[PDB]
């Protein structure tokens, strides 16, 4: 099991650099710091931390959960580090597959035209603002709702 | 927690 | 039991356990209430929930890939009251099975390939629910419901 | 009632 002591097992979840890479980068003491790190879950989203991050002995499985239209880092503050620490730092949440669904058809909505007309971004960015995040963008092709958080 | 709670 | 709560079906459990849910009672409102049956699924009720005199045994049924709250809505309290509020549902074991083998499809690959999440996610959408995720390893399908 | 009927 991983040199840095990192744990990422959930199927679909991955990292940038890959765990495999990350291992090489980890030092002779199990320690492992990496700049511009990314933890993602194919098809759901990904969180990106720019700059140095200390993955040392981090059990990502337990810590980061990336679900549809919703990401959560550090479930309950049982092991949640002080801000600026671990993954509790600032990051760029990216939530894929985000789209609204009309009450009638209940068949989602992907028409960039339909979205644009209903101003989905608007609402999205609205929420992000309320949650204390800085709306970054919205890629309708892939229902990607990217936004920055200060901490988690 | 960060997401759309629709 | 302390604050009139019924749950006896073997297999079902609650978080906090029926026990603690006694020393919480005096009435019996307990936030972050959880109810579920091992191997089948669970239901998360975030924040304040009033269990006062609910008879869980009759109210909540968690069966393979099908959960149901409040049998005949004749009781389904005002949306907000009792368990008729919103909540997160997790149905474990959910997996599809092929026509030929009739052997269940677990390979995260095959699943991914036939986009099972798709179906499950869709399904939850039609039902008026919020698809949260699908964990293959355990065949866990989770989604939010505003009410039951 | 919610689930997968089929």
């Amino acid at each position: 099991m991983h040199p840095a002591g990192i744990i990422l097992t959930k199927v679909g979840y991955y990292t940038i650099p890959s765990m495999d890479d990350l291992a090489k980068i980890t030092n002779e003491k199990g320690e492992c710091i990496v700049s511009d790190f990314t933890i993602g879950r194919k098809g759901y989203g990904s969180i990106y931390f720019e700059g140095d991050v200390n993955l040392t002995n981090l059990n990502l499985d337990d810590i980061v959960h990336i679900r549809r239209k919703e990401v959560v880092v550090y479930l309950d503050d049982n092991q949640k580090p002080p801000v600026g620490e671990g993954l509790n730092r600032k990051a760029e949440v990216t939530l894929d597959g985000v789209w609204p669904t009309d009450k009638t058809s209940r068949c989602l909505i992907k028409s960039p035209d339909r979205l644009a007309d209903i101003n989905y971004e608007g609402r999205l960015e609205a929420v992000s603002r309320k949650q204390g995040a800085q709306f970054k963008e919205y890629r309708p092709e892939t229902g990607s709702w990217v936004f920055k958080v200060s901490h988690f | 927690k960060y997401g759309l709670q629709d």
